């Protein structure tokens, strides 16, 4: 239940304002001062208020009491509003605090949720590695048979080319060697040819 | 050839640092395997027999080669390795929903409790108990100090 | 017409060999079997007149899984 905000309405901090308004309907809103007025003067004329050193206690009192609100009861207002306002403040505050760490957790919890999502790749990567590595395998086989197959083919055919090579050279400088083994009709044609020089 | 692309810090965050050096690894695997099948083609070229029918001069072998070449069935390997780290994963997408089961639990849970902090009264009509049930941090150690006012003088 | 006389002659003269696989030689072997050791030698080792037989190996594999 919430607190109302305003008091009383009391007047010199010792009548409600409900008097001097209960009072207005019927005689005015000078009423309650005359009859105040009235009441004072009935008990100082009878002796039902006698005049003692009471008096002088009490009005000295009373001069110090209306001083010290007078002065000091702003502060105490202000004083009491503060610590009312700061209380008010700290409890805001913490909840907000409570607020940002759940709402804090919840992200966290999601963010791992993510990460637990992310997980499988490391299981294609691996499937990967396993196709990929099968596959080199694969072409590594299939370049070496070709490889080994052409390499066989192609050392026949340069031991072949080879051979031909060592034997036409014999050939040639045996024929050219065999023939210096082997002529006037040179002789003659010679000079022909000189003749035919012109 | 069909290969999955694969993300490499999202690689990362998914290894626990007791098998880093085995992430690692795949990962230096899977770029050396990667290189080498770019450097060489899928399939040899088969080279032709003319040049090595019309200039092979002995006796019928380059038939025999290349009839033993035609008829050559060259083993492709088989996997016997891939099934299992299917049931890996088939294991590890068990573990792994039923952990998302708990944390979907906890986060309700939290939704809960934040719809309840979110709702408090207002601080200016709650009474202490309020306050006590609200926060329960809030609330005077009875039982260690049982005497006024409740808690230790240098608190107040 | 000498080195026609020597073209002509010395090619029938080599066309007549029958019996000769070198067109009579008589040497040159003895350095034939140099070179086709060289030649061989760095070709290969094994006898490269038959077909090669083919051994394959297989790639190894570890304990992959979640430890």
């Amino acid at each position: 239940p919430p607190l109302p905000e305003y008091g009383g309405k009391v007047r010199y901090g010792l009548i409600p304002e409900e008097f001097f308004q209960f009072l207005y309907p019927k005689t005015g809103v000078t009423g309650p001062y005359v009859l105040g007025t009235g009441l004072i003067l009935y008990a100082l004329s009878k002796e039902i208020y006698v005049i003692s050193a009471e008096t002088f206690t009490a009005l000295s009192v009373l001069g110090v009491m209306v001083y010290g609100i007078k002065k000091y009861g702003p502060f105490v207002a202000d004083f009491a509003d503060k610590l009312n306002e700061q209380k008010l403040a700290q409890l805001e505050e913490a909840k907000q605090a409570s607020i940002q760490h759940i709402q804090n957790a919840i992200d966290t919890e999601k963010s791992q949720q993510a990460l637990v999502q992310k997980r499988h790749y490391l299981f294609d990567v691996q499937r990967n590695n396993i196709a990929m590595a099968l596959e080199v395998t694969y072409r590594e086989r299939l370049y070496r048979v070709y490889k080994e197959v052409k390499n066989r083919l192609d050392y026949h055919i340069s031991v072949q080319n080879m051979m031909r090579r060592k034997e036409q050279e014999h050939m040639i400088n045996w024929v050219e060697k065999h023939v210096v083994q082997s002529t006037i009709a040179k002789c003659i044609a010679d000079l022909k040819l000189l003749a035919k020089k012109a | 050839l069909a290969l999955k692309t694969i993300d490499w810090v999202a690689f990362a965050e998914i290894i626990p640092q007791n098998q880093k050096a085995i992430a690692s690894s795949l990962k230096s695997w899977n770029e050396t395997l990667t290189s080498r099948l770019a450097a060489l083609p899928e399939n040899p070229p088969a080279i032709d027999w003319a040049y090595y029918k019309a200039n092979v001069a002995k006796a019928g072998l380059v038939d025999d080669f290349e009839k033993k070449f035609n008829a050559l069935k060259v083993p492709v390997p088989e996997d016997k390795y891939t099934a299992q780290v299917d049931a890996e994963e088939k294991e590890d997408v068990k573990s792994c929903a039923e952990w998302v089961s708990l944390s979907k639990a906890r986060i309700v849970e939290y939704e809960k409790e934040m719809e309840k902090m979110k709702n408090l009264i207002p601080f200016d009509q709650m009474t202490i108990e309020d306050l006590n049930e609200a926060f329960p941090e809030t609330k005077l150690d009875k039982k260690k100090y049982p005497y006024w006012p409740h808690q230790p003088i240098e608190n107040l | 017409q000498k080195l026609f006389v020597d073209k002509i002659r010395e090619y029938k003269s080599k066309r007549q060999t029958s019996g000769g696989p070198v067109d009579a030689s008589s040497e040159y072997q003895q350095e034939l079997e140099r070179e086709l050791f060289k030649l061989k030698q760095m070709f290969g080792n094994a006898d490269m007149n038959t077909f090669p037989t083919f051994k394959f190996e297989d790639p190894k594999f570890e304990v992959i899984e979640k430890p």
